[PDB]
RNA sequence: AUGACCCACCAAU
RNA sequence: AUAAUAGUAAAGAUGAAAUAAUAAUAAUAAUUAUAAGACUAAUAUAUGUGAAAAUAUUAAUUAAAUAUUAACUGACAUUGAGGGAUUAAAACUAGAGUAGCGAAACGGAUUCGAUACCCGUGUAGUUCUAGUAGUAAACUAUGAAUACAAUUAUUUAUAAUAUAUAUAUAAAUAAUAAAUGAAAAUGAAAGUAUUCCACCUGAAGAGUACGUUAGCAAUAAUGAAACUCAAAACAAUAGACG
C-alpha cells in the first residue's frame, strides 16, 4: 500500500530530529544520522533528499533535518562526519565498564536512561588486542583529545618542559597515550584517562 | 429524561462533596488558633521571640 | 602564551573535530551564543522583592520581550509583581 | 438511578444480540416493535 | 440573616459535618494500642473556636456581594422554577435578571 | 475574603528591632479579631534595609522592619485596616493585597506560594511529621 | 494561477482553425491528443479514509451510538459544539500518515544514538524486489540498522511471538546487540590477524585523526600571528 | 480632494470672520425687544 | 498663435 | 519657588544672536532642606479592554466582560424610523486649586517688511468638583447581522496525546488563490448570497439665507431658492519639477 511503501521508506527509516545544526551546547552524543551516498550519486548530484544537493557539496556524507522548507531549500549541513570519531574509538580499542551488566551484558519497559555504550562499543570488555593497549596518540588539551575523545593526561612525574616544548600548541602537538580507560556517564558522556609518555 | 436527571444529579453531587471535603480540609484544621485575643498573643509571641524568615536565601 | 579569543577549550567530555579545532569555529560559536520561566504564578511573588530583582535592567526598568523572553502572561505577571512589589514596601 | 440505566440499557441493548432470546422475552410480555422492546423492558423496573 | 454562608454552606451541614469530626476523633482512638487522656473534652474551648473561625471565614458579612448574589439567584430560581431543575423558564430567567437588576 | 498586609514598620529601639513591629502586629490583630474575621498566618520577614531612604513623619527611614500578616475580614474591616495603617505613625509603607480563595479553600501567604507551597493545612502537614 | 482553459483545450482550438482555413495541414499531433483525451476536470476531489492509520474520515458519533457515562462520570445526550461544527474541509484535508513504527525508529535511535552516526543506505534500491523474511534481524541486500530492529518488532507483534510493542522491541534489541557484538570482534580479527600476517597500512583512523587535525593547526597558528600581534599595535 | 476640503476651511474661516462681524449685530438691538 | 505677463529666501537635528 | 550652605564670575538661549525680575543685591553649577502643583519610564505590542468616546504607576471595593462541558428554555430572533444614552480637543457656568505647559499680551530676534516660524516673560486654559453643551480626518475615510469559499506562516486560546511532545480545534495577525474592482487594492471582505437601517443623484451659490427648535452663550440641529457655468471628481500612466 502507498503507506506500506512509505512505512519501509529509507526516508522514514531515518527518524525526525529538529536539533539545531550548530548545537553550540557541549556535545557528547551525536545529534543526527549522516546520509551516506555512493560516489556515483554524488556525480549524478543525487542524495535521496526532497531537493538535489548542490554540486558545491563534494562530500559523500551529509546530515539533513528538513527534506525541504518554506525557504524552498533543504536544511542540511554537509559536515556530517561522526563516521570518523566512532571509528577512532575502534582505532583506540578500549572497553567501557558500563556499570554492572546484570544478565544481559548491557542489562538496562523502556531503557531510556542508562541506554548503554550507546553504540560506541559492541565488543567483549576483556581481550588481548590488552597488551598495555596501543598507546594511542592524543591531542593534550592542557585532558587530551584522543581519537576525538578527550582523556585526562596522567604521568609518573609532571613534565613542564614537555608542555613548554609545544608552548601554546599543546593541542596542536599529539602525544601517544596508553589510555587508562573510559566510561559512559548516564548522560551518554565518555570520561577517559591518558598516559603522557613524557 | 432519566439520564438527563442523573447527569444533573451527579454534577451537583460532585460539587457539594468537594465543597464538604475542602471545608473539613482546612476549616477542620486551619492553625486551630487565630480568632481569639489569647491565641494571637501566643502566635505573635512565638514569632520574633525565636525564629525570623527572610529571603537572602541560604 | 596566548589570548583567549583564539583558543577553544572544549571540555574533555565533548567530541573535538579537525575543524572544531579552528578559528572559524571560534567565530562560529560566538555568533550562536529561571524558576519564573518554569511556570510559577510570577504575581504570587508580589512581595519577595528578591525574586523580582532578577529580570530588571538594574535601573528600576523591566525588559522588552527580546531579553526576558518570558511567556507573555509570565512576563506581564512578573511586571505586575514588580509594580505591586513597589507598592509592597520592599522594592 | 444510574443502576436503572444499567439493566434498562443492558437488556434492550443486550437484545441487540438476541433476536432469538428476545423471542423468549417477547412472549412473556405478549420496528417500533424494537421500540416495543424498551416498551415493556422499561416497566420491569 | 445572621449565620448565613457561601457556596451551599448551610450552617446546619456545618454543624452536622463539623460534628462528624467529633465522632471520628474519639472513635479513631477506641481501637489500637493508645489510651485516652486529654481527649476527654478535646479542648471544647479549642474546637469551639475552630468552628467559630470557620464561621467568620465563611460569613457573608465578611465575603463578597457577588457571593450573596450567587445565593440569591438560587433562591429565586427555586421560587419561580417549573420543576426541580428548570432554569430556562421565562419567569426563572426573568426572576434571575431581576435579582441582578 | 483573605487579605495580606506586607507592611514595613519602623524601628527605633537600637535594642529590640521587632518592638514596635510586634506591638503593631498586636494592634492590627486585636482589631482584625474583635471584628468578624480570622487572622491566619503571620510571617515575620524581619529586617531589610529599604532600597531608598523612605522619609516617614520627617524621620527619613533608610531601613524598616518588613512583616506580613495574612488576614480575613469584610471590605470595611479591610478598608478600615488601611486607614489604621497609614495613620499609624509607626508603619512606614503599608499595603493590603487580596488573596481570592474561590478555587483553593485555604490560601497560604504570598511568600510560601512562591516557595512552592499553597495552603496552611498543606504547610501544617508540611511540618506535622513529628507526633 | 486560476484553472486555465487554453491549456487542455488545444484540440478544440485547433479543430476550429482546421475546419475554417486558418490552418491547411493538421498539426501532426492532432490525432494523439484525440486518441488520449486530456483530463479536464480539476476538481478538488474529497478523501474518505486515511491511507495509513486506517482511521476513518467521515463519521459522526450519533449520541445513541453510545451509552457509557464518560470517564467524567456523565451520560452525554445532547450533541456537543465540535459535534455540530460542519467539518467538511476535514474530508478534503489530507490526513497525517501516523505510524507507531516511526516512534519505535526514533525510540531506538534515541537509545542508540551511535546507530544514527552509523552510515545508513537511505538511497532506496528497486524497492520492488525486497520481500524480506523478518523472523531474523538480518536480510540479504538490506544492511544492519535500527530500521531492521523496527521491521523485526513487527513479526513479534504481528505473528505475536512476544506480547506488547515494548517487550517485542527489546527481544530484538538484544538480538541486534549480538549481531553488533560479533561484528565488533570480526572487525578487530581482520586487522589483528592481517596485522600478524604480512600487512602494511599507509594511514589508520588515528592517522586521519592527526593529519587533518595538524593541517587545521597550520591555519590557526598563522591566524593568531595577525590577531594577537595586531592588538599590540591596536593598543600600545 | 483635500485641497477642495481646505477650501471649505477658507470658506468656514471667512464665514467665521463674518460671524464675528454678525456677532456684533447679534445680542444687540435686533435680538432684544427688536 | 491670443498669449503681455511672476515673484520671493532665509540661516540646524 | 524658597531659605540653608559653601563657590566664583559669568549664566542662559540660538543658525547666530539679542533681551527678562538672570547674576556681583554673589548668579548659574553644587549640596542639603521645605512647600506647591501636574504627570506617570521601562514593561509596552493598545497585544489587549471598552459600544464608541476612550485605556497601560500601585492597591481596595463595586460592577461588566472567557472557554468548555452540563441542565434547562423552546425561535424567545435578525436591527431598527423616530427616541433615548454615551460622546475627544476646544469652549462655557459655578465653586477650589494653579507646578509645568501655553492661546492672548508684551518684549528680543530674523527679515526688504515679520502683527510668523526662532527666543523671554507669560494671562485666559490646560487640573479637580458639579454641571452645560453634543460636535472631530468621532477615519479602517469601509453601518449591523447571518450562511458560505482555496492556501501558507505566525501569534494564540484550548482540548487532547504516551507535561513535552507531535496532534486535532477555534481566535486573532501577516502574506496570498479565486472572486470583485475605474484602478489603487480588498482577501474571510471591497468575494458569493440573504435581511434590515442610514445616505447620494453635476459644479458653484451652501451646510449659506430664512423659519423653527434647543442652549447662559459660543453655537447645534433642521435646510431652501434665485443667479452662473459645461464643467467637476477619482485610480492607474508618462514627463517635467523639489
Amino acid at each position: 500500500t502507498l503507506a506500506e511503501l512509505l512505512g519501509r521508506s529509507r526516508i522514514a527509516q531515518v527518524a525526525n530530529n529538529h536539533k539545531p545544526l550548530t548545537y553550540t551546547g557541549k556535545k557528547f552524543h551525536p545529534t543526527h544520522q549522516i546520509i551516506e551516498t555512493k560516489p556515483s550519486t554524488l556525480y549524478r548530484q543525487e542524495w535521496g533528499l526532497k531537493s538535489a544537493i548542490p554540486s558545491k557539496i563534494k562530500s559523500r556524507y551529509l546530515v539533513y533535518n528538513d527534506l525541504d522548507t518554506l525557504e524552498r531549500i533543504t536544511t542540511f549541513e554537509p559536515r556530517g562526519g561522526t563516521q570518523w570519531n566512532r571509528l577512532r574509538f575502534q582505532e583506540m580499542g578500549v572497553p567501557i565498564v558500563s556499570n554492572i551488566g546484570r544478565q544481559n551484558p548491557f542489562f538496562k519497559k523502556f531503557n531510556t536512561e542508562i541506554i548503554g555504550t550507546g553504540g560506541l562499543s559492541y565488543s567483549l570488555p576483556g581481550k588481548l588486542k590488552v597488551i598495555q593497549r596501543t598507546v594511542v596518540p592524543g591531542r593534550i588539551l592542557n585532558l587530551a583529545a584522543i581519537g576525538g575523545f578527550v582523556a585526562d593526561v596522567v604521568f609518573f612525574q609532571s613534565p613542564p618542559s614537555s608542555f613548554n616544548s609545544m608552548g601554546d600548541f599543546i593541542r596542536m602537538k599529539t602525544f601517544l597515550f596508553e589510555i587508562l580507560e573510559a566510561s559512559m556517564e548516564k548522560n551518554g558522556s565518555v570520561s577517559m584517562h591518558a598516559r603522557l609518555l613524557e | 429524561k432519566l439520564k438527563r436527571n442523573y447527569n444533573r444529579s451527579l454534577l451537583n453531587f460532585q460539587a457539594h462533596k468537594k465543597k464538604l471535603n475542602e471545608l473539613l480540609n482546612l476549616y477542620h484544621v486551619a492553625n486551630e488558633f487565630i480568632v481569639t485575643e489569647s491565641q494571637l498573643l501566643k502566635k505573635i509571641d512565638k514569632v520574633f521571640n525565636d525564629e525570623t524568615e527572610e529571603f537572602t536565601d541560604a | 602564551k596566548i589570548d583567549q579569543s583564539l583558543s577553544k577549550k572544549l571540555p574533555k567530555g565533548t567530541i573535538y573535530d579537525p575543524f572544531d579545532f579552528s578559528m572559524g569555529r571560534i567565530h562560529l560559536d560566538r555568533k550562536y551564543q529561571d524558576i519564573m520561566k518554569s511556570g510559577a504564578n510570577p504575581l504570587e511573588f508580589y512581595a519577595r522583592p528578591r525574586i523580582l530583582s532578577r529580570y530588571v535592567t538594574s535601573t528600576g526598568r523591566i525588559q522588552h520581550r527580546d531579553i526576558t523572553g518570558l511567556s507573555a502572561k509570565n512576563q506581564r505577571r512578573l511586571s505586575k509583581a514588580i509594580r505591586r512589589c513597589q507598592a509592597i514596601g520592599l522594592m | 438511578q444510574r443502576s436503572l440505566i444499567d439493566r434498562i440499557q443492558t437488556r434492550l441493548s443486550e437484545l441487540l444480540s438476541n433476536d432469538l432470546k428476545c423471542d423468549q422475552f417477547l412472549k412473556d410480555h405478549g420496528n417500533i416493535k424494537k421500540n416495543l422492546l424498551r416498551k415493556h423492558v422499561m416497566m420491569d423496573m | 440573616e445572621p449565620l448565613v454562608l457561601s457556596k451551599g454552606y448551610n450552617i446546619e451541614e456545618v454543624d452536622k459535618f463539623l460534628a462528624a469530626i467529633e465522632s471520628a476523633k474519639r472513635e479513631r482512638a477506641e481501637l489500637s494500642g493508645l489510651n485516652t487522656e486529654v481527649v476527654g473534652i478535646e479542648d471544647i474551648e479549642k474546637l469551639e473556636d475552630r468552628r467559630e473561625a470557620i464561621l467568620r471565614i465563611l460569613s457573608m458579612r465578611n465575603s463578597e456581594n457577588k457571593n450573596a448574589i450567587k445565593m440569591a439567584v438560587e433562591l429565586a430560581r427555586k421560587e419561580f422554577e417549573r420543576f426541580p431543575g428548570d432554569t430556562g423558564s421565562s419567569e426563572v430567567q426573568a426572576a434571575c435578571m431581576t435579582v441582578r437588576i | 475574603m483573605l487579605y495580606e498586609l506586607i507592611g514595613l514598620v519602623r524601628i527605633t529601639n537600637s535594642n529590640a528591632p521587632k518592638l514596635e513591629a510586634k506591638e503593631l502586629s498586636s494592634t492590627i490583630g486585636k482589631l482584625i479579631i474583635q471584628n468578624r474575621g480570622v487572622v491566619r498566618d503571620i510571617v515575620p520577614m524581619g529586617i531589610r534595609y529599604l532600597p531608598k531612604i523612605m522619609k516617614k513623619d520627617q524621620e527619613k527611614h533608610f531601613r524598616a522592619y518588613h512583616f506580613l500578616m495574612l488576614f480575613d475580614s469584610s471590605a470595611a474591616v479591610q478598608s478600615e485596616i488601611l486607614r489604621t495603617l497609614k495613620k499609624d505613625p509607626r508603619v512606614i509603607r503599608s499595603s493590603i493585597v487580596k488573596v481570592d480563595l474561590d478555587k483553593q479553600l485555604d490560601r497560604a501567604s504570598s511568600l510560601h506560594r512562591s516557595l512552592g507551597k499553597k495552603s496552611i493545612l498543606e504547610l501544617v502537614n508540611e511540618d506535622y511529621q513529628s507526633i | 494561477m486560476k484553472i486555465q482553459t487554453n491549456a487542455v483545450n488545444v484540440l478544440q482550438r485547433t479543430s476550429a482553425y482546421l475546419k475554417s482555413g486558418l490552418l491547411k495541414e493538421t498539426p501532426a499531433w492532432y490525432n494523439v491528443v484525440a486518441s488520449i483525451p486530456p483530463s479536464t476536470k480539476f476538481t478538488r476531489e474529497p478523501r474518505f479514509k486515511n491511507p495509513s492509520n486506517g482511521h476513518i474520515i467521515g463519521k459522526l458519533v450519533d449520541v445513541t451510538e453510545q451509552p457509557h457515562a464518560n470517564n467524567k462520570g456523565l451520560y452525554k445526550t445532547r450533541p456537543n459544539s465540535s459535534d455540530k461544527r460542519v467539518g467538511v474541509k476535514r474530508l478534503y484535508r489530507p490526513p497525517k500518515l501516523t505510524y507507531v513504527e516511526d516512534r519505535l525508529r526514533s525510540l531506538f535511535y534515541k537509545q542508540h544514538p551511535w546507530e544514527l552516526s552509523r552510515p545508513k543506505i537511505l538511497v532506496e534500491n528497486e524497492i520492488g524486489d525486497e520481500n524480506y523474511d523478518w523472523s531474523h534481524m538480518l536480510q540479504i541486500g538490506r544492511p544492519l540498522d535500527g530500521e531492521s530492529v523496527i521491521q523485526r518488532t513487527m513479526y513479534l507483534i504481528k505473528t505475536k511471538q512476544y506480547g506488547d510493542m515494548v517487550e517485542a522491541y527489546d527481544h530484538a534489541r538484544y538480538e541486534f546487540y549480538a549481531l553488533r557484538m560479533q561484528e565488533e570482534t570480526e572487525q578487530q580479527v581482520a586487522l589483528e590477524e592481517a596485522e600478524m600476517f604480512g600487512s602494511l597500512f599507509g594511514v589508520s583512523a588515528i592517522e586521519h585523526g592527526i593529519q587533518k587535525e595538524q593541517e587545521v593547526l597550520d591555519v590557526w597558528e598563522k591566524k593568531v600571528v595577525e590577531e594577537t600581534e595586531l592588538m599590540a599595535a591596536r593598543t600600545s | 480632494d483635500s485641497v477642495m476640503r481646505k477650501r471649505k476651511k477658507k470658506m468656514k474661516k471667512h464665514k467665521l470672520r463674518k460671524r464675528r462681524k454678525r456677532e456684533k449685530a447679534e445680542r444687540r438691538k435686533l435680538s432684544q425687544g427688536r
